[PDB]
RNA sequence: AAAAUUUUAGGAAUAGUUAAUAAUAAUUUAUAAUUUUGAUUAGAUUGUUUUGUUAAUGCUAUUAGAUGGGUGUGGAAAAAUAAAAAAAA
């Protein structure tokens, strides 16, 4: 914690032309000043591109998703945790539970998706399977690179 | 400034016939520094306050 | 020649705004309670396209949401600078010549 | 009531004289 | 297929006036 | 459209009297029609999402506010980790309640607020960091590691920890087999003055071991005892020849994992604290917002009886209450 | 295991969902299932030619019971308390 100084000196010329400082008691802010609505723009914002809601024009995150989002990726260990993280994904998906799981063409889900409560009925293992394919169009060069010391 | 008016109004309610305080801290103008008061007043009152729980932070500049 | 027509559709129903416009009915679970408040107590208004039903059975012979006489000519002259005049001759009632 | 500084104060402007 | 915008707006409008009628009145 | 103050007191009364689905329906057709949302218009549905505890929503919310460019206050971050807590979670006989609150991070969105409201420079409450604790440690979420370093700072931030995140942080730390977590938890909780804890403290059988993270790194960097570090003895003991006693940890550690592997056959494959751990927040059970009660599970049916508030074929006030 | 018969002064949508199945323990298929002949939810709610009344195929009352996480024991959970149901001379 930095203390604030409380004095300031700011310069001051007479009629005459002589100079001197007149020590002025000031305070520095401490709080934000939120309470105009004016909006700056210089404000850290949060995250929610991880999040999982049922919007069909998007993919579902995987976290393989924030494996590729502009590392380094001829690290290793970063080439091993995308392989590791994929292979979770992969099995997570085969081994996943369907036992109330349905697919029925319904006609009331024609200009949306399926419905909020049928989401995981209905809507789960088909965005977990898409998002499969997306990823795998992405990460098969990384995991799999083509033939020309290995990671 | 020159001058400064301060004011500590606390709301005081009957929760079941015990008193409960809600305590409101406000200053006259900007630049005097809450954020080392709040811990001078968190740090008196955690000896001294017997209740279940309580807390004590800035809403505003003043 | 009709490549274009027929991707225009097709462009035109995936719009976010035919999307929009032609959702599904809430549930009660979305509108909310039981009942009691006034406004979310039913669902809201369903707007359905005749050519392409997001519904079975747009119509219907109930006492209360009888919409047989909704669907005559005059419920759509309220609208006419964004009628399609198409969908006016081959869905409508009453029609005059 | 603020306390005046051991310095000069732009509050003391009005006492310098023109 | 142009005049889906303003359809859009009056189904949600007549929805905003509906929800309106919790409130009630005035 | 008419009148924008009209608006505004619509969203100020049904965040004040029904449930959370009017103010959703509200916010987003009246944003469509034309109203311009400002901060104090996002409060209002903010609150209302974090009382009924709407995970999903929140992040709706947070989404549409940041689009808008409408800049939080320290009220809206009171509200978005405050709603991360009282999420409904837990099990039903062999059902999940809301098995899709884990595919959401909404521990990491409640931590997301957190980092967010000391960096744009507000000031986070007590019962911020106590919810953003319980969101890590809910009975369908096991994240004990962050829990730990989530508390370790809130103690040099000199905060209070509140009686209903010692219970949930105690039930975690047991379930995924840390007893001097949780020996060290109910010591914290009696000496800080923790209501319902003044009680409960136990004696630190770990005084003398070492921490289980360093004795990791150093095995793979006196040498005797070395690799027999992390073996506890009561004093009275002493350890074998490290030929004979490096045979006789690999036979503890082979019947360990056998003992551990065998199902409970009445579990359907959960562990005991997740057995009727059904939660849904207070308002679900005839009770309103209070500040002091961050993720209140709602009270048993038995606090009302039926024909003691109406009689016999009289109907009664409480459409919801019984209804689990 | 089946048929069968409930009520709401201001009447609308419902779903761990229907059928098939080389499928115990459903990675599949389908133009699936309930409902305006009144569903789901919410309110009230053990039912019962046993009660009362009347000239009355009308109106009006009810107290036999049951109970998916307390223990996989036991043939069967009905098990934390009952003046008999006399419980191995
Ligand atoms: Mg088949």
């Amino acid at each position: 914690p930095r203390r604030i100084p409380g004095t300031t000196k700011v310069t001051y010329t007479n009629k005459k032309g002589r100079t001197f400082s007149f020590s002025v008691p000031v305070s520095e802010l401490t709080h934000p000043q939120v309470t105009l609505e004016s909006a700056a723009g210089t404000w850290r914002e949060m995250d929610t591109s991880f999040c999982e809601l049922g919007d069909i024009e998007d993919d579902m995150p995987s976290p393989v998703d924030e494996c590729l989002r502009g590392g380094s990726s001829l690290d290793k260990r970063l080439i091993q945790e995308v392989r590791e993280r994929f292979v979770s994904f992969c099995r997570e998906y085969v081994l996943m539970d369907t036992s109330g799981m349905k697919s029925t063409i319904l006609s009331t889900e024609l200009n949306a998706g399926p419905d909020y409560e049928h989401y995981d009925r209905r809507l789960r293992r088909k965005r977990h399977w898409l998002a499969i394919r997306h990823r795998f169009e992405d990460v098969r060069y990384v995991i799999w690179p083509d033939v020309v010391n290995p990671s | 400034p020159d001058v400064c008016v301060v004011q500590v109004c606390d709301h005081m309610q009957h929760d079941q016939g015990v008193k409960r305080h809600a305590l409101t801290i406000t200053y006259g103008a900007d630049g005097f520094q809450l954020r080392s008061l709040i811990r001078r007043v968190r740090r008196d009152l955690e000896r001294q306050l017997s209740s279940t729980y309580w807390q004590c932070y800035q809403t505003n500049e003043r | 020649d009709t490549e274009q027509n027929l991707l225009a559709r097709e462009q035109h129903v995936r719009s976010p705004a035919y999307r929009e416009l032609h959702r599904p009915a809430l549930t009660n679970a979305a509108m909310g309670l039981y009942g009691g408040e006034p406004g979310f107590e039913k669902a809201h208004r369903v707007w359905v396209d005749p050519d392409r039903p997001h519904i079975k059975h747009i119509y219907n012979q109930t006492a209360l949401a009888r919409n047989l006489r909704y669907a005559r000519y005059g419920y759509f002259k309220r609208d006419m600078h964004l009628l399609d005049v198409d969908k006016l001759v081959r869905h409508a009632r009453l029609l005059p010549t | 009531r603020r306390s005046r500084r051991v310095e000069v104060e732009p509050g003391d402007g009005i006492a310098l004289g023109e | 297929t142009e005049g889906t915008q303003e359809k859009l707006a009056a189904a949600i409008q007549e929805h905003v006036q509906d929800a309106y009628r919790f409130s009630g009145p005035t | 459209r008419r009148d924008p103050t009209e608006f505004l007191r619509v969203l100020r009364r049904m965040s004040r009297t029904t449930s959370w689905q009017k103010t959703m329906l509200f916010a987003s057709k009246g944003r469509m029609v034309g109203y311009r949302l400002t901060r104090e218009h996002y409060n209002t549905v903010l609150f209302s999402q974090s009382l009924w505890g709407r995970a999903l929503e929140i992040v709706r919310v947070v989404r549409a506010m940041q689009e808008d460019k409408v800049q939080p206050n320290g009220a809206t971050y009171y509200y978005i980790v405050n709603g991360m807590g009282n999420a409904d979670h837990g099990w039903n006989y062999d059902f999940r309640i809301n098995r899709r609150l884990e595919k959401i991070q909404h521990w990491r969105v409640a931590l997301e607020a957190l980092e967010a409201c000391e960096a744009n420079g507000f000031d986070s409450t007590d019962t911020m960091h106590n919810s953003a604790l319980i969101t890590l440690v809910i009975p369908g979420f096991n994240r004990w590691q962050q829990a730990s370093l989530l508390l370790q700072r809130m103690l040099r931030e000199d905060r209070r920890m509140h009686p209903t995140m010692v219970k949930f942080y105690h039930d975690c730390l047991v379930r995924n087999n840390r007893p001097r977590e949780a020996s060290s938890l109910m010591r914290l909780a009696a000496e800080r003055g923790v209501h319902g804890y003044e009680d409960k403290w136990e004696a630190d059988v770990y005084k003398g071991r070492p921490l289980d993270s360093e004795v990791m790194n150093e095995s793979e960097g006196q040498a005797s005892s070395l690799a027999f570090a992390s073996l506890m003895l009561r004093g009275d003991q002493r350890p074998l020849p490290e030929n004979l006693q490096a045979l006789l940890e690999e036979e503890t550690t082979r019947n360990i994992e056998a003992e551990r592997s065998v199902p409970v056959p009445f579990s359907a494959g959960l562990h005991a604290t997740e057995i009727n751990s059904v939660f849904r927040p207070r308002v679900y059970r005839q009770l309103w917002y209070k500040w002091q009660h961050i993720a209140n599970r709602y009270r048993p049916t038995a606090a009302l009886k039926r024909r003691q508030l109406a009689p016999r074929d009289s109907p009664t006030g409480i459409p919801g209450f019984y209804r689990i």
